[PDB]
């Protein structure tokens, strides 16, 4: 299984040649989404009982 | 093969060292300044009941109403949460199905386990009655999660350690992912239906594309089998959940993971792992016949669901974000909110 | 009925049907003995799903089979009602790896209350190597000699005792995985099998019977 080991390797090479991004910015990415959509999110603050149709 | 183990050994240290370039500090160690979400309290507004046997998987549907639900009995009930009735009850050919979905379009539930066959059901019928309108097989395993990328479209998981994207107007594998080393537990859809996450018994989760067909990228890190694996809302990020009692959120962008959800209490394998509508959140069924509810910055246990006697084998955020669902082998069906 | 909700009642009276349905599936479903067959390769299963072929379902009883790689999908079901392990004891090399296997399937704590209604098949092949001189148990389990054919282990009227010796000699290093695990929430039942037998089926309905009487005994705690 040499050529699939090397298909395998190039594989990896590809993987690694992307280029990658600092958690910081994506941390903040993430509390961005998190508090953007807050007020449209009706599992973190029940929603009005005649809101909510599962009522 | 010598030279090519040397060689993966070495750029899988750059890989590594790559990433802890990248790796400043913990999801935790730079969002402290964030206040707790506090106490999420759900209840069982209503129960889905009268399957006979283990729900396997469920599927919450584009509408946020319907709802699919596969059973060991060899069902596939589509129910409607906004009135508890029945609207079809889908026999099949194969008890053993351990995916169902739904299509975006609400035409057609796929269904699949250990027949080896992803059967498409079809909903809307003149008629009115389901039939198979294409049986996609070719696999040599058991067919562990199904998803749709639209009415034509299904990217399906299997037990050959090969995902594939089926085509349902003609039936063959357009495209075919291969390069786990175990069976491919779980899969998800990202929003802009252009990359999906899946996860395997490897212990190994990929972020397989559908037009180049390659692995984007390769996350690692969990110590068992990943039984569920998700997505941020956003689509640049996903959770996975492990046997080994831990969810594991790892971001597209980072190529790394980002927080570790588990605790000494929590000792027991997750069965199925969703987001809520904005993120914030990370509902995870787990094998303590519970779901937790944490806090997706933080991995705190923001709170518990309970009301499952058996283990929680299913779970559902509806599509707009309404309720969630949870469904276990007690045979029942409940949608927590 | 009043039949005033329009598209509702339509909704209605098709969950009213579908749950209709569901009492009928359940009718079979929970009087159906569901039973799994961990045959392996070399063990001879093909010979029990042939004699099904030809005709399963004993009296008005329901039975259904499954057959079957790796399992990571054994543990996903515990409702089966037992486990059907043919094992090709012709094959002595082969026997010890089946006796590992039996070991796996016995301790596996997923199926911990799942009892085995175990086929020793093909064991006429068995009389047929023994009777000549080529097979040898001494060779690959060399306990053989080490043992003593049990008066208490009943045989059948013209055999040879060095066959009983032989035969009795597999099943019980076969039991003693379920004498040394007395855990009694689950019983193995060794059956001798052979091909073109149509009295198979009757043994695992009569075993099946059984392993249900055992579960009620647990339920009402007599046992």
């Amino acid at each position: 299984s040499i050529a699939q080991a090397r298909k395998l390797v190039e594989q990896l090479k590809m993987e690694a040649n992307i280029d990658r991004i600092k958690v910081s910015k994506a941390a903040a990415d993430l509390m961005a989404y998190c508090e953007a959509h807050a007020k449209e999110d009706p599992l973190l603050t029940p929603v009005p009982a005649s809101e909510n149709p599962f009522r | 093969l010598d030279q090519l183990r040397q060689e993966a050994e070495q750029l899988k240290n750059q890989i590594r060292d790559a990433r802890k370039a990248c790796a400043d500090a913990t999801l935790s160690q730079i969002t402290n300044n964030i206040d707790p979400v506090g106490r999420i309290q759900m209840r069982t507004r209503r129960t889905l009941r009268g399957h006979l046997a283990k729900i396997y998987a469920m599927h919450w549907g584009t509408d946020s109403r319907l709802l699919v639900s596969a059973s060991q009995d060899g069902k596939l009930i589509i129910w409607d949460s906004y009135t508890t009735n029945k609207v079809h009850a889908i026999p099949l050919r194969s008890s053993w199905v351990m995916t169902c979905a739904y299509a975006p379009s609400g035409n057609y539930v796929a269904c699949g386990g250990l027949d080896n066959i992803c059967s498409i059901y079809n909903l809307k019928t003149r008629e009115g009655n389901v039939r198979v309108s294409r049986e996609l097989a070719g696999h040599t395993g058991y067919l562990s999660c199904c998803r749709f990328l639209d009415d034509n479209q299904i990217v399906t998981s299997s037990g050959d350690t090969t995902c594939a994207l089926w085509d349902i107007e003609t039936g063959q594998q357009t495209t075919t992912f291969t390069g786990h080393t175990g069976d491919v537990m779980s899969l998800s859809l990202a929003p802009d239906t252009r990359l999906f996450v899946s996860g395997a018994c490897d212990a190994s989760a990929k972020l397989w594309d559908v037009r180049e067909g390659m692995c984007r990228q390769t996350f690692t890190g969990h110590e068992s089998d990943i039984n569920a694996i998700c997505f941020f809302p956003n689509g640049n990020a996903f959770a996975t959940g492990s046997d080994d009692a831990t969810c594991r959120l790892f971001d597209l962008r980072a190529d790394q993971e980002l927080m570790t959800y588990s605790h000494d209490n929590i000792i027991c394998g997750i069965t199925s792992v969703s987001f809520s509508k904005s993120g914030r959140l990370l509902l995870a069924g787990y094998d303590d016949f519970n779901c937790n509810v944490w806090d997706a910055l933080k991995a705190d246990r923001a709170g518990v669901l309970a009301g499952h006697d058996n283990r929680v084998s299913c779970l559902g955020v509806t599509d707009d974000g309404m309720a969630v669902a949870t469904g276990s082998w007690d045979s029942f069906l409940k949608i927590w909110n | 009925g009043c039949t005033l909700s329009a598209e509702d009642k339509a909704a209605v009276e098709r969950s009213k049907m579908i749950e209709k349905q569901l009492q009928k599936d359940k009718q079979v479903y929970r009087a159906t003995h569901r039973l799994l067959l961990l045959g392996a390769d070399n063990s001879g299963k093909s010979t029990i799903v042939k004699q099904m072929r030809i005709l399963f379902q004993v009296d008005k009883v329901n039975f259904h089979m499954f057959d079957v790689e790796r399992r990571k999908w054994i543990q996903c079901f515990n409702d089966v009602t037992a486990i059907i392990f043919v094992v090709d004891s012709s094959d002595y090399n082969r026997l010890q790896e089946a006796l590992n296997d039996f070991k796996s399937i016995w301790n596996n704590r997923w199926l911990r209350t799942i009892s085995v209604i175990l086929f020793l098949n093909k064991q006429d092949l068995l009389a047929e190597k023994v009777l000549a001189g080529k097979s040898k148990i001494e060779d690959y389990f060399p306990e053989f000699a080490r043992y003593t054919t049990p008066e208490d282990a009943t045989p059948e009227p013209g055999e040879d005792p060095r066959v009983t010796r032989a035969k009795y000699f597999i099943r019980d290093e076969f039991l003693r995985i379920s004498t040394a695990s007395g855990d009694g929430r689950h019983y193995c039942y060794p059956h001798f099998t052979c091909a073109v037998d149509t009295e198979n089926a009757r043994r695992i309905f009569n075993d099946c019977r059984d392993i249900i009487q055992r579960m009620h005994l647990r339920q009402y705690e007599l046992l």
